[PDB]
């Protein structure tokens, strides 16, 4: 909103039960969020009771750092994404035994689809992949070089409606499969996102008009950023990285891209995400460096009032 | 039921673990940690002598010209541990 | 919650395993360097400087390494 989004309040302090050294790389809400799931460097996937603060479980999921969360809302179905090692990404389920429904090999990212999230879309390097969360075929391949800008960091989504795919800057129509635009590149790492409204389209520090092309706001705080919305998406949480990670996290107004407020948490922010209600806010923090052969990082826990 | 290549019971803590690594070889161009490297690989190390080698100093091509004691200057107290890391060097 | 099963198996050759992997996937994305510094310094912190486990200086090097391997690859490589 405007004033609410300016303070929050730290409550609690997240941390591995049986290591010398805490090492949380991702963090994301339960499908009801009562709990805080938090993947660690090792590969495996920690869930927390948000209220209380103990640990609930602990599975063995990757073979490198856990680098992406995403629980399904029907919460029957869990993704996952690691850093280096084959899988690349997962897909579990949550139902009696958490159990591997299909495997995304060579993805580094993966994401749902945002309708009713019944496919998935999957990326490896430039191209994009849509599968069938059911049956796990590959129900479609999105890519074209002539067209292709090859972000470092690129990340295929789908729009709130799921007709459109935002992939390595170029906007495609998914029915058709056809190419429906390609932004050019005033950056060499961020892919660029949707905006919850489906209005305007977000690639890093540009926000172009998803109807027209044309850019319409050019915000320099979002350069190299992470964007993350609250599930209304009245503001946005602006995190830095390229330690690269930024200590500091930003807080915007969704309709026109003004600054709310710019928090540092004299930490480094790893990740970050909120709750549906607005209420919470779980930052992965960071301290010391490689020669201080400490990098305990741990989930802490802030609330908006 | 478990993907396998996942993974241990549970984990090492400093205060229950008091007392095969591969890595890089030849040769000329060694940053001076793998001038460390190779030194403790010896049993020498002795962090006196290595407190710094970061850096006065060395290459990966400073090794055979240096001689018996510029050790002296850097660090490793005795003559005969030196007399046989100044015959470590060599072989190749 | 769902919970189980079989993670019963490691330590040992998992740390070995897991040492090894990450070093053989590290020596793609850095240069001049090296890595033995992380190393060194670990098996020079944890295990002479406080005569603790070869395993456990080992462990904490993994760990390390691990966060550098995520903090990279989320950074983003050419390759
Ligand atoms: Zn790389």
């Amino acid at each position: 909103r405007h004033l609410i989004f300016s303070r929050f309040r730290p409550i609690s302090v997240f941390r591995e039960a049986n290591e010398d050294e805490s090492g949380f790389t991702c963090c994301a809400f339960s499908a009801r969020e009562r709990f805080l799931m938090l993947g660690t460097c090792t590969g495996q996937l920690k869930l927390y009771n948000v209220f209380s603060g103990q640990e609930e479980a602990s599975y063995n999921c990757h073979n490198s750092a856990i680098t992406h969360l995403e629980p399904s809302r029907d919460g029957s179905l869990l993704l996952t994404s690691a850093t280096w090692s084959q899988p690349l990404s997962a897909l579990w389920g949550m139902k009696s035994v958490f159990d591997m429904k299909h495997s995304f090999t060579e993805d580094h990212y993966v994401e749902f689809s945002k309708h009713s999230q019944d496919r998935v879309i999957g990326t490896k390097g430039d191209i994009a992949h849509i599968y069938d969360i059911q049956t796990g075929n590959k129900l479609l391949t999105l890519f074209n070089p002539d067209l292709a800008n090859n972000y470092k960091r690129n990340c295929a989504t789908f729009n709130p409606t799921d007709d459109l795919v935002l992939n390595d800057g170029v906007l495609w129509d998914v029915r058709s499969a056809q190419a429906i635009h390609k932004f050019d590149k005033f950056n060499m790492n961020i892919s660029g996102v949707f905006h919850p409204n489906g209005l305007e389209v977000i690639i890093n520090t540009e926000i172009w008009d998803l109807r027209t092309f044309h850019l319409l706001h050019t915000v320099p705080a979002l350069d190299q950023c992470r964007v993350v919305f609250n599930h209304t998406g009245t503001v946005m949480y602006g995190a830095m990285l390229q330690s690269p990670f930024g200590s500091s996290f930003r807080t915007f107004n969704a309709t026109d891209y003004k600054p709310i407020a710019t928090i540092d948490v004299k930490r480094n922010i790893f990740d970050l995400c909120t709750d549906t209600k607005d209420c919470y806010l779980a930052v992965i923090e960071n301290q010391g460096s490689m020669d201080a052969l400490n990098m305990d990082t741990v989930c802490r826990l802030y609330e908006v009032g | 039921q478990q993907a396998d290549s996942d993974q241990p019971s549970k984990r090492p803590r400093f205060d229950d673990s008091p007392r095969g690594v591969e890595l890089h070889p030849d040769y000329k161009t060694w940053g001076p940690e793998q001038v460390c490297f190779f030194l403790r690989r010896g049993g020498f190390g002795e962090p006196a002598l290595l407190k710094n080698i970061r850096e006065n100093k060395i290459t990966g091509a400073l090794l055979p010209c240096l001689d018996e004691s510029h050790f002296e200057n850097l660090g490793v107290s005795s003559l005969g541990e030196r007399k046989k890391l100044l015959s470590y060097i060599q072989r190749s | 919650e769902a919970p189980e099963g079989a993670g019963e198996v490691g330590l040992e050759q998992w740390l070995e395993t897991s040492l090894e992997r990450i070093n053989r996937e590290a020596r793609l994305h850095f240069h001049p360097e090296f890595l033995f510094r992380l190393w060194n310094t670990c098996v020079e912190h944890w295990h002479d400087r406080h005569q603790r486990s070869l395993d456990y200086a080992k462990y904490r090097y993994l760990l390390l390494m691990h966060k550098a391997m995520y903090t990279h690859m989320q950074q983003g490589c050419p390759c």
